């Protein structure tokens, strides 16, 4: 025959549940919500209080410094921690400058001591801040060879007229040779030569020392492969000739799959405000004391009128110091508590019958 | 690409879905919204990349960014083509607010749920084994906003089994009967019709009974059968003999052989018994007519080439059949010419309409008084619903009927266009005619036709009847069923009569006073221009329940003429009944052109027959009652169902059901597109809108395919606004699909508001989370790549969306409830399959990096919470403080009130 085969979902009969927003089931969905989140945003804001950092630009630390020893002006440092409100303590700021380089724009060495009144457990991460740095335009972040990236000795052939993703405006030098890291992203390296370790002042016996080796997620070093050219047909990127004067030869290749500076670069900041891991420390907890940092100036800033400094901190389960996310956790839970109030009031107020027959629009 | 090239293979499979579901043309009413929503839409796209093209530019121009020392743009050019190129790739990567899904989710939704309608077993047919097959797809959803139900008495409200009850022959009325029609015609005056209807039944049976023995003590028939006596009468079985004169016998046995002959129906043997025959014919009144004059003793049978073998109480003889004229609807009579010896002369015999054959009767040779006792008697069968059969002879000499046989000849034997030719040579045959008497044939309605009457009027339906009967049975038809309850008033505009006197002038001037002063009267409504503005703009609503009756001359008249057709309309606007008699298909035609077009509303045309099919295809929604032979009317029709009892369900189940979930289905499709290309702009304020995309090149092709598109066919398809039980209890539902209260352009930009308003605070947590120090990944290692807050963007607004579509859904099934959790397991899953791959080469890590991170979950969270609150709490405010009657209906049924009937259950069954 053709009747059509009844079934409980060809039927519409689907075994469901039908929910209205009876006051007897939304008052408690609202205290529920309300009471848990303004119970998680107090947490969040408890353990986050905890957490303390020290920010220092030094911008400013080749023309507007003295050869002695000065106080960073307040609008550069910023020093928050949980344990001292009125820590002012103005750190000091040192210029030793470098006449045998020709680079004029930006030179010399930074030497900024300054104070923890405490200490950070077992955790100490050292970034460098960038500012009004524009790393995310279309053209900047969409300029980088996958093949060499990936180890690939690939030519001008495939790097050059590539898909989307090539290095277009820096392929090739005028020698008929290609960058060996092509594209304007690896073309503008941080070249600011972070140290080694903290040198103390108040106990020299005990530097607080820094590696730069695990700085970057480790699944990186399955992507970026050691490069298989002959030192013969690539040049180093325009920017990078300071570094290799004499060009690329057979022992000065950069062995990128180790290089953690370079590959945290080959992330392109998502805002202006850029801020990439360049040292950490796992083992020892920094002891509270004055410590100096020595940071070289290779990279200019001033020239678009930027910002560059330093971040230390340890950090914590949600990433560093930032209350927006305790705010809105109890600026959430406040207003469903209000809205939880103003129906209960309303209700109280313009009560009304709940199966109420007869306010029906055809009944009236 | 991957946004256009899945969608032919899915464009293709969705009609070799239909394909296989039809072995076994017209657009609908909201895709027109549909196509100016979609234009707003691209407006909105337009602007967004207008305002970005602007700002792109104005930088380039500004103090010296760090854009040219390290990006090499030194090129000739700011403005002349630089924000050229940054508006169109701008676009390129907007186009999401391009939905070209959407004529493929609104095609796949469709079809899917005219499947559910054919695949319904409340809509199946046992006896006749016809499931309510949907001939055109796009139409499912106009089955929720029909305000106008054109019926048709043929075969739609009555079953075309025809039943012999009286006949009137030379002033006598031969037949006595009682029947439900009867039993509710006496209900309406008021006396009783249990007691008097049983003993009216018995003496009924007694009198039968000695029928059947006069009958059989008479003579011997070769087909007599007890069981096929419908007819009751005793008084024309003793006329039959000698028993009251022969004035009167002469005229029964010509009024009997008149019976006999004038047919067109074709004899077969019966399967069984080879000495039974099994008369068929298209038309059941002639079978009716056949089969009584048969066993009352004017036995028909066989079929000669040249005349009719017919037994006559015994004897067994041939007539010479000369001409036969068939019965058309535009004609109403069927007649046919033969020869009666002593030069031979020629009897032309014709039946037809009540109105028709007394217009085509002589005015020479008449008894003066035997027309009045005719009429009287047709009227009074009409009175309690017995559709007339008026019969017509004439004598004629062979001299005219050779020179009319000539012209026949001459003329209907003939090409291009025959028909007028043949109708202009019957017309001239049937100038001059002598009535004989009538007949009265009855049919009961189907099955549960009152209740679901009942309940289409109680929706706010203002269903009409084009009736072609009479006038006389059409009111009672109406009053038997629930078109014409109590305390109505019928408002009758019949051009003749009564009516004439007061008004004499030609039909033109009498119909528009009668119109005029009813109208006047009735409602202060006079006018003819403006007030039709009003009628446009007021979308309907019956009120002050009144009824209208119009004639076949009253409609021809009234809607031919300009200031006519808008009187009528503005008369036809009362609540419930408007009763159209003697009309033909043409007049149905026109009068269903007129309401849909002007004052356009939605116009359901159920109908049965190759007559009305002029009605159903010159309709909207034109449902096809699958009845007699004529299944023409099936074919070129919108829709297939067995029997009337079916529309019931048709107009308050599925199509409530179909608008409710498409005017849910389209805002919020909108609304999943804004919520993600506004967070595209959202990130474009940044970066001063150079053309960098937030989101990787792989949730283009895969944000409206697989995140997010699964569920919302789910909710337009699979839900139910009440359970059908509840939707037939409460007819009164359907009311809001007639005001257009569901969808209309205010909530659709309200949605987008919405959306709007989701994708800041969706774009805006995570950029909060990463504007004081962007190192959120409680290791320091860093994220800080725009893909990865892409992903934070990504899981809260796929996570929202869904969760958007599973609030404003009516029902929560296991079905939608695990497509939406399935929903979210594909975004996840998916995201983690993708970016464990070396094709994937700058994101590489999505899942390990960002998902392990407690800060994505916490924003994610807040996000969600933030994103529903504002919907969720004006909601709560809405269906407690101003709640519709939806609302007031489900907690009644959630309450417990209708928990007692079964989920298979429908009023419109006995
Ligand atoms: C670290 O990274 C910074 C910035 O990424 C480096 O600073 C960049 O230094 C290069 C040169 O080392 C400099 O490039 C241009 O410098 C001069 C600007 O006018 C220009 O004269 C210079 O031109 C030559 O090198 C060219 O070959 C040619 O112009 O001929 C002249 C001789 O006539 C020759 O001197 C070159 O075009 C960049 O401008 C500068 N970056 C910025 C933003 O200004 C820094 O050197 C890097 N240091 C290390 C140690 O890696
Ligand atoms: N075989 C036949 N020969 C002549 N007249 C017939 C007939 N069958 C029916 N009639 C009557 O003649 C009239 C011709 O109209 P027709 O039947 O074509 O459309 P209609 O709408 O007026 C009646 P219906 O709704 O039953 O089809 C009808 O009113 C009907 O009562
Ligand atoms: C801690 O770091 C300081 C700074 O580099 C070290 O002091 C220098 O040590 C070198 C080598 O012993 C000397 O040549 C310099 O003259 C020292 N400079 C000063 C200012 O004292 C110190 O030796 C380090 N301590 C340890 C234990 O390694
Ligand atoms: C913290 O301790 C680890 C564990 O030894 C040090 O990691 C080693 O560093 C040396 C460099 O001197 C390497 O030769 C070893 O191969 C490393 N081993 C492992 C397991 O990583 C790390 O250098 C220490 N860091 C600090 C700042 O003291
Ligand atoms: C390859 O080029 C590099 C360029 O840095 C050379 O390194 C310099 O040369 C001296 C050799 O006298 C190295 O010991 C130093 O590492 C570099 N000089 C200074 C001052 O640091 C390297 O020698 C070159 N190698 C070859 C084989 O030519
Ligand atoms: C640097 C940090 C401390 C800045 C924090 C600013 C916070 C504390 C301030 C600034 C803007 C303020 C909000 C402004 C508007 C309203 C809307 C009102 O209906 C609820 C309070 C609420 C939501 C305020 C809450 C407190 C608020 C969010
Ligand atoms: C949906 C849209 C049309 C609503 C209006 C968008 C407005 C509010 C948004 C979109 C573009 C935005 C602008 C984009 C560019 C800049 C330049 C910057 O130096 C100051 C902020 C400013 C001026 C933004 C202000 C707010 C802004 C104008
Ligand atoms: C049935 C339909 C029309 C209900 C409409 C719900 C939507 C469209 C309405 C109701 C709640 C409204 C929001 C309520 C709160 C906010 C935050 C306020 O600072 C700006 C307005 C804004 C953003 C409103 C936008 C529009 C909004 C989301
Ligand atoms: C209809 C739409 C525009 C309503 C927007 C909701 C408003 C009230 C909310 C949502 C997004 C929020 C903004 C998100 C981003 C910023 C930039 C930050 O540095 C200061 C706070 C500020 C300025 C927030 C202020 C309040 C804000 C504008
Ligand atoms: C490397 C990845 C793929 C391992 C799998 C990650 C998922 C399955 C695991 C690992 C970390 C876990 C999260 C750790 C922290 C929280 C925050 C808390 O408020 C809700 C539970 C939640 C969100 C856990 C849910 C499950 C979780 C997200
Ligand atoms: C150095 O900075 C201080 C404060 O930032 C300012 O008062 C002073 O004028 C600056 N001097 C120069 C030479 O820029
Ligand atoms: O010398 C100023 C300027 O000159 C040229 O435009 C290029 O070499 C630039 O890189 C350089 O900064
Ligand atoms: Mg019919």
């Amino acid at each position: 025959n053709r009747r059509p085969k009844e079934d409980a979902f060809t039927q519409q009969r689907l075994a469901a549940i039908n929910p209205v927003l009876t006051p007897r089931t939304v008052l408690p969905l609202y205290l529920l919500i309300a009471v848990v989140f303004v119970i998680v945003g107090g947490c969040i804001l408890a353990q986050n209080s905890k957490v303390d950092e020290v920010t220092i630009y030094y911008q400013d630390c080749m023309t507007n410094a003295t050869s002695s020893w000065s106080d960073i002006p307040s609008e550069h440092w910023q020093f928050v921690f949980h344990k001292y409100k009125t820590y002012n303590t103005a750190p000091q700021w040192r210029f030793v400058d470098d006449e045998s380089d020709d680079f004029t724009k930006q030179r010399g060495t930074c030497q900024i001591r300054f104070t923890t009144p405490s200490d950070m457990k077992n955790n100490v991460y050292l970034n460098y801040v960038l500012e009004k740095f524009a790393a995310n335009h279309r053209r900047y972040v969409l300029s980088f060879s996958e093949d060499q990236i990936r180890g690939e000795d690939a030519s001008y052939e495939t790097v050059h007229d590539a898909t989307g993703i090539n290095c277009k405006p820096l392929s090739k030098n005028a020698d008929g040779k290609i960058y060996y890291p092509c594209g304007l992203i690896a073309n503008s390296m941080f070249n600011d030569t972070f140290p080694l370790q903290l040198t103390n002042v108040g106990d020299t016996s005990n530097n607080y020392s820094l590696t730069n080796k695990g700085i970057n997620w480790e699944s990186d070093k399955k992507r970026y492969k050691k490069t298989k050219y002959n030192y013969t047909q690539i040049a180093p990127p325009p920017y990078w000739e300071k570094m290799y004067p004499d060009g690329y030869n057979e022992t000065n290749i950069p062995d990128i799959q180790d290089w953690e500076e370079f590959q945290n670069w080959m992330r392109p900041g998502a805002f202006d405000k850029i801020t990439k891991l360049i040292r950490i420390n796992k083992n020892d907890t920094l002891p509270a004391g004055e410590y100096q940092l020595d940071i070289g100036l290779h990279w200019p800033v001033l020239e678009f009128n930027g910002k560059k400094g330093i971040y230390l901190t340890h950090g914590s389960h949600l990433g560093g110091r930032n209350p927006f996310l305790g705010i809105v956790y109890l600026i959430g839970g406040c207003i469903c508590a209000a809205m939880a109030l103003i129906l209960l009031t309303f209700w109280l107020f313009g009560g009304r019958k709940i199966a109420d027959a007869s306010s029906l629009s055809w009944n009236m | 690409g991957f946004a256009s090239v899945p969608l032919i293979v899915i464009v293709i499979i969705t009609a070799i879905k239909d394909g296989i579901e039809d072995s076994r043309t017209k657009k609908s009413r909201i895709s027109r919204e549909l196509n100016f929503s979609v234009i707003l839409n691209f407006v909105l796209l337009f602007i967004l990349c207008f305002t970005a093209g602007i700002v792109n530019g104005v930088y380039y121009k500004q103090k010296p960014r760090s854009r040219d020392y390290f990006e090499f743009g030194t090129i000739g050019g700011s403005a002349s083509t630089n924000g050229f190129v940054s508006f169109w790739v701008a676009v390129i990567l907007y186009q999401s607010l391009v939905p070209i899904s959407l004529y493929i989710s609104v095609e796949i939704i469709k079809t899917a749920q005219a499947i559910f309608i054919y695949t319904d077993v409340l809509l199946y047919n046992a006896k006749l084994d016809y499931p309510c097959t949907p001939k055109s797809w796009n139409i499912s959803d106009d089955l929720g906003q029909i305000e106008y139900i054109f019926s048709d008495k043929t075969g739609t409200l009555t079953q075309n089994v025809m039943e012999f009850k009286k006949c009137t022959i030379n002033g006598v009325s031969y037949g006595r009967a009682y029947t439900e029609a009867l039993a509710g015609l006496r209900k309406r005056q008021g006396v009783d019709v249990e007691s008097e209807g049983r003993r009216e039944k018995e003496e009924i049976a007694k009198d039968r009974e000695t029928m059947i023995d006069e009958l059989r003590s008479m003579s011997d028939n070769t087909q007599f059968c007890p069981e096929d006596l419908t007819f009751v009468s005793k008084e024309i079985v003793e006329d039959l003999k000698g028993s009251s004169g022969d004035h009167q016998q002469k005229c029964c046995e010509h009024f009997l052989l008149a019976l006999a002959l004038c047919h067109s129906v074709l004899v077969e043997p019966n399967k069984d018994d080879p000495k039974k025959l099994d008369i068929k014919a298209q038309s059941p009144d002639e079978s009716a007519l056949v089969s009584t004059a048969r066993q009352l003793g004017y036995s028909f049978v066989g079929s000669s080439k040249s005349g009719l073998i017919v037994e006559i109480q015994g004897v067994q003889k041939e007539f010479q059949v000369l001409n036969v004229l068939e019965f058309n609807s535009s004609r109403k009579r069927m007649s046919c010419i033969i020869k009666i010896p002593g030069e031979p002369k020629a009897l032309l015999i014709c039946k037809g309409a009540d109105s028709v054959i007394y217009s085509r009767l002589d005015r020479t040779q008449n008894d003066a008084t035997l027309l009045e006792k005719t009429a009287l008697h047709l009227e009074e069968y009409a009175t309690e619903g017995l559709r007339t059969l008026c019969l017509a002879q004439r004598e004629l000499t062979w001299s005219e009927y050779e020179r009319w046989v000539k012209t026949y000849d001459v003329a209907a034997a003939s090409v291009t266009n025959r028909e007028e030719e043949l109708d202009k040579v019957t017309d001239v045959i049937e100038r001059e005619l002598i009535l004989l008497g009538g007949t009265a044939i009855e049919d009961r309605l189907q099955d549960g036709v009152p209740d679901s009457i009942a309940l289409l009027a109680e929706a706010g339906i203002k269903l009409w009847v084009l009736t072609g009967d009479k006038v006389e049975t059409a009111i009672n038809i109406g009053f038997s069923c629930n078109v014409l309850n109590n305390d109505m008033e019928l408002l009758v505009v019949k051009a003749s009569g009564e009516d004439v006197e007061e008004f004499g002038s030609d039909p033109i001037q009498v119909v528009n006073n009668l119109v005029t002063k009813y109208l006047r009267e009735k409602f202060g409504m006079s006018g003819s221009e403006e007030e039709l503005k009003e009628a446009k703009r007021e979308h309907g609503l019956p009120q002050g329940n009144f009824a209208v009756i119009i004639d076949g001359d009253a409609l021809k008249v009234a809607l031919n003429g300009e200031e006519m057709r808008r009187k009528f309309l503005l008369l036809c606007k009362n609540c419930k009944a408007v009763l159209c008699c003697r009309v033909s298909p043409a007049q149905k035609a026109a009068v269903v052109k007129l309401v849909k077009k002007t004052l356009d509303v939605m116009t359901l045309a159920i109908g049965d027959g190759s007559n009305d099919v002029a009605m159903i295809q010159s309709a909207d929604v034109g449902v096809g009652i699958a009845g007699e032979e004529g299944r023409q009317a099936v074919m070129c029709s919108d829709y297939a169902i067995g029997q009337f009892r079916y529309v019931t369900r048709l107009v308050l189940v599925h199509g409530k059901w179909c608008y409710k979930r498409l005017a849910e289905m389209i805002p919020q499709f909108f609304y999943k597109n804004v919520i993600f290309t506004l967070s595209l702009f959202w990130y474009g304020i940044y970066n001063n809108f150079d053309g960098s995309y937030l989101f990787e090149y792989t949730y283009l092709t895969f944000y409206n395919l697989a995140f997010t598109s699964v569920p919302v066919i789910l909710l337009a398809v699979l839900d139910q606004d009440v359970s059908d039980t509840v939707s037939m209890l409460v007819p009164q539902l359907y009311r809001v699909g007639i005001l257009r209260k569901e969808w209309n352009q205010t909530k659709f930009l309200w949605y987008m508001l919405d959306g709007v308003y989701q994708s800041v605070i969706c774009f805006f947590f995570p950029y909060l989370a990463y504007h004081k120090n962007m190192v959120v990944t409680e290791n320091g290692l860093g994220l800080d790549h725009r893909y990865f807050v892409g992903v934070f963007v990504t899981a809260i607004a796929v996570t929202s969306c869904n969760f958007y579509v599973f609030m404003e859904q009516y029902r929560w099934d296991w079905f939608c409830g695990l497509f939406i959790c399935l929903s979210l397991a594909v975004f996840y899953g998916w995201t983690g399959i993708w970016t464990s791959s070396s094709s994937s080469n700058e994101f590489y890590k999505g899942a390990a990096r960002v998902f392990a991170q407690p800060a994505y979950w916490a924003v994610l969270f807040v996000g969600v919470l933030f994103c529903l609150l504002p919907r969720f709490t004006i909601d709560c405010i809405r269906k407690i403080f101003y709640p519709k009657d939806i609302e007031i209906v489900r907690e009644m049924w959630l309450r417990g009130d209708f928990d007692l009937y079964p989920q298979g259950y429908d009023p419109t069954d006995p």
